[PDB]
RNA sequence: CCGAUGCAAACUGCGAAUACCGGAGAAUGUUAUCACGGGAGACACACGGCGGGUGCUAACGUCCGUC
RNA sequence: CCUCCUAAAGAGUAACGGAGGAGCACGAAGGUUGGCUAAUCCUGGUCGGACAUCAGGAGGUUAGUGCAAUGGCAUAAGCCAGCUUGACUGCGAGCGUGACGGCGCGAGCAGGUGCGAAAGCAGGUCAUAGUGAUCCGGUGGUUCUGAAUGGAAGGGCCAUC
RNA sequence: UGCCUGGCGGCCGUAGCGCGGUGGUCCCACCUGACCCCAUGCCGAACUCAGAAGUGAAACGCCGUAGCGCCGAUGGUAGUGUGGGGUCUCCCCAUGCGAGAGUAGGGAACUGCCAGGCA
């Protein structure tokens, strides 16, 4: 018988982020962390290094991880 | 151990010639006999659960655990985790020697001994039997009965049809059905 | 199921190994044979690999798996890791028990004077 | 309820155009971009096209996103 | 204050729009090591037949993870045994938003801890709601200052009911 | 440099599911007892101690089976940005981008390094 909330990816591939760049803030994990990217207690990709983003897809299940390479 | 040498001396000799295999120990092996009981009577009262598990500990060479309910349904009024059975595990010469005991002296106590049902199997090689008067073991005495329980014993198989569950009942010569 | 469930408990320190991207040393413990090898962060290559069964240690050796066998594999690595310069690897039980031949090897190769 | 056939705003084993972010590039655009400072004005908008909600899927009825 | 749509595959975008719940709780349901990890269904059991329990199998995350609801979750973010309190103090580059008050994540440094052989983990709880700003009143420290001097009354900031 | 076996990565159904056959030279697996290092929320259940005493039972390596499953064209189809038109609730025109599914086709995977037996 309330306030919408931000998701969704911030950083996509190909940008040249900064460490502790938050990648993606999502619900839970939609993807996970790769090479230098970390995990916060809320499920958030930070970038832990300069350089630039990139999306794989590995593993048996097909799962994506977000990865940082060299500027 | 004591009753391995003799398995493999004479039973599993005959069931070689029967069934004309070629490893030597194609004939299936049995691992583990469970004990277990399906008294389903101790939801009243603890101390009789506490008893039963005391007499299995004494009859076996080990305890048992206290196992806790799978599900809760309001139909049969049971609730969730609530510790009805144990059971006992045995694997080597605990199993060897109990199995000699069990079948020298106490199967043939029984009363109405119509023979053996080898009907009730699991359908791909395991038999699991259940009698009541445990009073029959020797290891219980009469001055120390509470009551009369069932009993559940399942035999390991390895093998994959009833045929071989059935040459290896036959090996002790099956009394009759 | 008992390699698909080792494989899969060593999994976890072996992805977590793999963030930091440091020199792992990985053991293989069999009855018959131990094996110990040095892998790089890539993953590819195995910078030195110890084994029971080639004769160039098995032949003071009673037999290839024993106490002394894994003592024997964990000074060989030790000398030719100094030899060729790991640089202080990180070490992976692989699944195991750090209790018998496993922390014997690891004893043997730490005695030699690495810092893992 | 067993299997099959059609169907959907709090249905997708697949999946467009369009929109959004970033990188590289020829051409054009009086820097049209960004930052600071002075000065403001305005704070009942109307109508029409495009795709929906609402409405009795009757209304030159009603509200939305874009132009 | 949170759980999906109308809302036209970035965010956002309507009418007491369609929908409930938290306004708690765990001081253990926190951290660390080892190992384990189904649900569901066929079949045997004194009744058990699936439905009061156990073991032989099909099946691999449909069970669960404290909540109304939601995503992702078997290297389970579960679930047995262990040891403790990192739910510690000063902090803190960068990032996500906001009109502000601010909120959240966060690499990493200094002190000293628990789990470990080490690698390393721990700045509370799997997470989204679960709370209180301003003013006022209660307590501890500070001569920081004190209307001549030394005190005191009264103020200023630190913890905080 | 060829066959076979284990370990470490990429690839994540062209790696999977079902069926028949082959592997003890080496390697791998089944296991005895554990009063000894270690332990069971009971069980030596799992890990640890001595191998060929026997074997390849089961798992696993390989060949065929295209039966199931997977990928996968060209083309077409629905859709859609832009400008216009109509009988304007809906459709069409010129242009750009282009579905899913299925068909042809493939495949019973491939690749990098180390170790060991036979050549």
């Amino acid at each position: 018988t309330s306030e919408a909330k931000r998701l969704g990816v911030k950083r996509f591939g190909g940008e040249s982020v900064l460490a502790g760049s938050i990648i993606v803030r999502q619900r839970g994990t939609k993807f996970h962390a790769g090479a230098n990217v970390g995990c916060g207690r809320d499920h958030t990709l930070f970038a832990k290094a300069d350089g630039k983003v990139k999306f794989e897809v590995k593993g048996p299940k097909n799962r994506k991880f977000i990865s940082i390479e060299a500027e | 151990a004591k009753l391995h040498d003799y398995y493999k001396d004479e039973v599993v000799k005959k069931l070689m010639t029967e069934f004309n295999y070629n490893s030597v120990m194609q004939v299936p092996r049995v691992e583990k006999i469970t004990l277990n009981m399906g008294v389903g009577e101790a939801i009243a009262d603890k101390k009789l659960l506490d008893n039963a598990a005391a007499d299995l500990a004494a009859i076996s060479g080990q305890k048992p655990l206290i196992t806790k309910a799978r599900k809760s349904v309001a139909g049969f009024k049971i609730r969730q985790g609530y510790p009805i059975g144990c059971k006992v595990t045995l694997r080597g010469e605990r199993m060897w020697e109990f199995f000699e005991r069990l079948i020298t002296i106490a199967v043939p106590r029984i009363r109405d001994f119509r023979g053996l049902s080898a009907k009730s199997f699991d359908g791909r090689g395991n038999y699991s039997m259940g009698v009541r008067e445990q009073i029959i073991f020797p290891e219980i005495d009469y001055d120390k009965v509470d009551r009369v329980r069932g009993l559940d014993i399942t035999i390991t198989t390895t093998a994959k049809s009833d045929e071989e569950g059935r040459a290896l009942l036959a090996a002790f010569d099956f009394p009759f059905r | 199921d008992k390699k698909s469930a080792r494989i899969r408990r060593a999994t976890r320190a072996r992805r977590k190994l793999q963030e930091l991207g440091a020199t792992r040393l990985v053991v293989h413990r069999t009855p018959r044979h131990i094996y110990a090898q040095v892998i790089a962060p890539n993953g590819s290559e195995v910078l030195v690999a110890a084994s029971t069964v080639e004769k160039a240690i098995a032949e003071q050796l009673k037999y290839t798996g024993n106490k002394d066998a894994a003592a024997a594999v964990g000074k060989a690595v030790a000398e030719r890791a100094l030899e060729k310069g790991i640089k202080d690897v990180s070490f992976d039980r692989s699944g195991f028990q750090y209790h018998g031949r496993v922390q014997a090897l690891a004893d043997a190769a730490r005695e030699a004077g690495l810092q893992f």
